[PDB]
């Protein structure tokens, strides 16, 4: 009674097959780059409107890379985006060296990985390896775990 | 004029008192979406009676 | 002597009707007890059985803590106040996690990922006394004099 | 002479058994070589591979964050008091989120919706000097000889 691994290890998708869920009804303000952090900027006829975190923000999710929606290399604005809510996913980030396992991780600006001391909010989920002179961590992602200040 | 300004259906037995009829309805949406997606929205349905004398 | 069209609108939501289908779960070995529930309502657990394993729930008091919300089911519901509800000792349909309308008292649109308050019946108040975990999902709409707000669950 | 039948009731459940279809998530791992683990109690995680996240789990032990409980599977054995146990090296399976029957200590029932509390070898008690998010899902039953409580597993 075992869970499989996702074998391609690239920077945007998803690590592992276990429990997940994808916002599929998005479309994007601005640029946005694959394993980067977005927050929800406003709803319209059951459409989120998505953009990239900003200073201040509560962030909801990953961009997701597939290679249909985006022939480009990235998301571009008034673009259909996918962004994963729920599971075990691979981000950038500008972190050293890897943080204690299980840990609460902290988002600095562009939705980058910069912090392992967080109050509450995703956690690290034990994977870290290196990509162009930066590197790739794996984080887990949960539902309601960030809740948007009144 | 009565009787000839308005319908005259025969469609009641005698001994009937009371008579019953049905309305339907429904509801649902659609939404514009990418090739990965899980949120597909749903759609029901209604019913609803009257009465008579 | 011209031809005319004419253009009409669904609704778009109905209390307890299930948002979507991302992820949900679904608690059915469940039994009502101490009256009647409303479809689109909050709902308390008295007791849980050791052995029998059925819970024990009935609709949200003062000073209790929620569990889920009762959802739409054309076979499993009954017919009252022109409104499906579910009668005393029978099964019912607990939702545990995911989207789901939901009656509301408000008067005005809420705020995205903000938490969400109840009132002491069980209905939604943008300023109750009951606080929860649960979110908004970002709908929020109106049938024919009926208030619907889409909101967010986990598990407990 | 007057014809006669019998009946019996079966045990409920056993020790590390998954208790209901209602979301769970299982993963694999490797069991440390230092102490062995006994199925249906907690485990901790030393550390974790960089490249993939395979982890390597063994007992639980005092000041320490529980990961999750071994469940029964394949891949155990027998102890020398014919106690079912993973093996020193092997591979174990471990749920993170779901329903559990796991091994207790205690005498009393617990309270839905409480707090559990654990061990120094991984056993739930009611005074236990280690802190979890998880919760009680109220089944209370004995298998023979042995306590059993149902414990609701959150994802970390």
């Amino acid at each position: 009674y075992e869970n499989l691994f996702l074998r391609p290890a690239c920077p945007g998708n998803i690590s592992d097959t276990s429990t997940y869920n994808i916002d599929g009804a998005c479309v994007a303000q601005g640029d946005i780059g694959f394993g980067s952090a977005v927050q929800v900027v406003g709803i319209v006829d059951g459409v989120k409107v998505v953009a990239a975190l900003p200073d201040g923000g509560t962030p909801y999710g990953i961009a997701f890379r597939s290679q249909y929606e985006h022939l480009s290399g990235k998301i571009l604005d008034g673009e259909v985006c996918n962004v994963v809510s729920h599971g075990r996913v691979w981000t950038l980030t500008s972190l050293g060296e890897a943080p204690s396992l299980f840990s609460k991780l902290q988002f600095g600006s562009g939705g980058v990985v910069t912090g392992g001391s967080g109050s509450a909010g995703w956690t690290f989920a034990g994977g870290f390896v290196k990509h162009e002179d930066g590197y790739i961590i794996e984080v887990q992602v949960k539902q309601n775990a960030f809740i948007a200040p009144p | 004029s009565a009787l000839r300004v308005f319908p005259v259906t025969t469609e009641l037995s005698p001994t009937d008192k009371t008579f019953e009829y049905m309305t339907f309805d429904k509801v649902g949406t659609a939404q514009i979406i990418a090739d990965y997606t899980d949120d597909l929205p749903l759609v029901d349905a209604l019913g609803t009676s009257e009465f008579g004398k | 002597q011209i031809n005319a069209s004419y253009q009409r609108d669904m609704a778009i939501a109905l209390p307890g009707m299930v948002a979507d289908t991302s992820k949900y779960n679904i608690d059915g070995a469940c039994v009502v007890n101490e009256g009647d529930v409303l479809v689109g309502a909050a709902v308390q657990v008295v007791q849980a059985q050791a052995v029998d394993g059925h819970k024990l729930v009935k609709a949200l008091t003062t000073g209790t803590t929620p569990y889920g919300v009762a959802i739409r089911s054309h076979w499993q519901t009954v017919n009252a106040q022109n409104q499906m509800i579910y009668e005393d000792g029978g099964a019912i349909n607990v939702m545990t996690s995911g989207r789901v309308w939901m009656l509301s008292k408000s008067t005005e649109a809420p705020t995205f990922g903000s938490a969400v308050k109840l009132d002491v019946d069980g209905q939604e108040k943008s300023d109750g006394t009951i606080e929860t975990t649960w979110t908004y999902a970002g709908g929020w709409t109106k049938y024919k004099d009926i208030q619907l707000v889409e909101v967010q669950l986990h598990q407990l």
